[PDB]
This record gives C-alpha cells, sequence and structure tokens, in this order.
C-alpha cells in the first residue's frame, strides 16, 4: 500500500 | 535583531539522514540513514567512532543512552535495536510495532523510553524490566511522527501526529491530559518542548508549511512562524540563545528570533532537503546538528 512520508 | 557566528564545525556526505543526535560528554554526533546504516562521529578530529549497518530498512530513529554508553535506534522493519558504542556489542533486538517506528525519545533520569509508530501509537519500554512493554498510548488516528519527554516534568509527554493533533500524556494514564487541534491540516510531523522553565512552550512542525508555538498551560498558540517553501521537518527551541531552528524539504535551515518570532537567518548548507535537528545538550559551543538529502553539517552558533 501507498505509504505516506515514505522519504 | 541578534548576533549570529555561525560556524561550520564539520560536515560529510552520506546517504539521507533521518536521525541525529549529540553525545552529552564526547564531541560525537549519531546519525542514522535511510539505507540501514547508522554512523558516530567525532567532530572535533573528523574522524568515525564507530558505525553500523544495521539493517537494510531506513532507520529514521535513533538517540544516545549516554549513561548506558548506548545507542538505541528504530526502523521501517519494525524492530528497536541497542548497541553499545564502545564495542560494537548489540544489546537488544526486539519487534517493537507491527509498523514504521518514526521517532524514539529517552526519559533524562529513569530507564524509559518511547516509540511513535505508523501503527498509530506511542509505547513506553523499560530497560530495568527486561525491555517491558510497560504501556501503549492510544489515541492517535494516522501516524505518529514525533515523541518528547517535557524536560522539565518527564512524567508526561506529547506526541506530534499526521491526524493533525499533538497529544500531552501522562506515564500511567490512558488517555491524554489534553489534546492540541493545531488547524495544520497536512499533519504535525514534530513536537518539542523550550527546555528552560521560564516558558511553558511547545513548538509543531508541519507539510502545511507552518511552525507553531503553544503555551501548554493555556493550550493557546502563541505564534505562527511562516516563511519556509516546502514541508517543515522539524522545528526545535535552542536550549541556550533565544532563537528557534527549523529545517525543511526547501532544503533550508531557519533561524527564528524566540520572543519577536521573526526570521534572522536562512542557510542553505547544500545538501538537498533537511530532515533531522538535534542541539547539544548541555549547550556546548552552543552546537546544532541536521541530517539532510546527501549527508549531515555540525555548526557553531555565537
Amino acid at each position: 500500500g501507498v505509504k505516506l512520508h515514505y522519504e | 535583531s541578534m548576533k549570529l557566528d555561525i560556524k561550520k564545525t564539520f560536515s560529510n556526505r552520506s546517504d539521507r539522514v533521518k536521525g541525529i543526535d549529540f553525545h552529552p560528554t564526547e564531541p560525537w554526533v549519531l546519525t542514522t540513514l535511510y539505507s540501514g546504516r547508522v554512523e558516530i562521529w567525532n567532530y572535533e578530529t573528523q574522524v568515525e567512532v564507530r558505525s553500523i549497518q544495521v539493517t537494510e530498512t531506513p532507520v529514521r530513529a535513533g538517540k544516545f543512552i549516554a549513561r548506558k554508553n548506548w545507542i538505541i535506534v528504530g526502523s521501517d522493519d519494525f524492530r528497536i535495536r541497542v548497541f553499545n558504542y564502545n564495542t560494537g556489542e548489540k544489546v537488544v533486538d526486539f519487534e517493537a510495532h507491527p509498523d514504521y517506528i518514526r521517532s524514539i525519545a529517552v526519559h533524562p533520569t529513569k530507564p524509559y523510553v518511547l516509540s511513535g509508530s505508523d501503527d498509530l501509537t506511542v509505547k513506553l519500554w523499560n530497560w530495568e524490566n527486561n525491555w517491558a512493554l510497560e504501556q501503549t498510548f492510544e489515541g492517535h488516528e494516522h501516524f505518529v511522527m514525533c515523541v518528547a519527554f517535557n524536560p522539565k516534568d518527564p512524567s508526561t509527554f506529547a506526541s506530534g501526529c499526521l491526524d493533525r493533533t499533538v497529544k500531552v500524556w501522562s506515564l500511567g494514564q490512558s488517555t491524554p491530559n489534553f489534546t492540541l487541534t493545531t488547524g495544520q491540516e497536512r499533519g504535525v510531523n514534530y513536537v518539542d518542548y523550550y527546555p528552560l522553565p521560564d516558558k511553558p512552550y511547545m513548538i509543531t512542525a508541519s507539510d502545511d508549511l507552518t511552525i507553531k508555538i503553544w503555551d501548554y498551560q493555556t493550550k493557546s498558540c502563541v505564534a505562527t512562524l511562516e516563511g519556509h517553501m516546502s514541508n517543515v521537518s522539524f522545528a526545535v527551541f535552542h536550549p541556550t540563545l533565544p532563537i528557534i531552528i527549523s529545517g525543511s524539504e526547501d532544503g533550508t535551515l531557519k533561524i527564528w528570533n524566540s520572543s519577536t518570532y521573526k526570521v534572522e537567518k536562512t542557510l542553505n548548507v547544500g545538501l538537498e532537503r533537511s530532515w533531522c535537528i538535534a542541539t547539544h545538550p548541555t549547550g556546548r559551543k552552543n552546537y546544532i546538528a541536521s541530517g539532510f538529502d546527501n549527508g549531515f553539517t555540525v555548526l557553531s552558533l555565537g
């Protein structure tokens, strides 16, 4: 799934 | 107005630095990297003290526990690990949350560690009780991005969350003493306490480009600091100088006057996006350090 604040 | 005499003490390039911390008595800085590596640098001699490939995943959180000669680190593989920095020994290694660890805070006197996670919780660990999970704090509704003890009353702590709130909690109690509805509509990435006894202040930073100052007794917003041009990764009060230091995905550090709340200096250190901050805990040389996409820098102020 999409992970916010991935960076 | 302010006289700032900013000197670069040491900078080195590395993979993206997500966590950073100063040792209180040795001239060392810890960096934790997106590559899964952690580094301890002596910033006076400019020599690496120790480094460890901890994991293959990002290590977003790292702190010294100087009274135990340890570093503690948390990573996207869900695990807390502790290493003795004199020997390299791995003291403990356990799954702390079922999701990313964003932030670790260490109690100033008791053997307590807090971890904040994408699992929506903060957890309290006691290293003098076999690293027991002593408490889980539930109530946030999105990723917990930052945890910090109140240095003047570390029976309480604050969590900052992408649910747009800060919650302040008491150890041993299951609901927040209060929740600050920050009005930072893209979430809270960072929360910090003003460290001196004269002001009961906290500070929050957001993807909405703002920094806000809060009085934790009145629960009111004292000031909003605008000027960053992309997500604000952190904002802290300096322990000895009357300034706030913030950093952003705009590539800058900003130093703001802590009485007028106006910007005093913008620094582009040339390492692309800024992610993390540390202030030397005794105010030695007024040192600060920040971690970026392309490395870290240690600066002496005034």
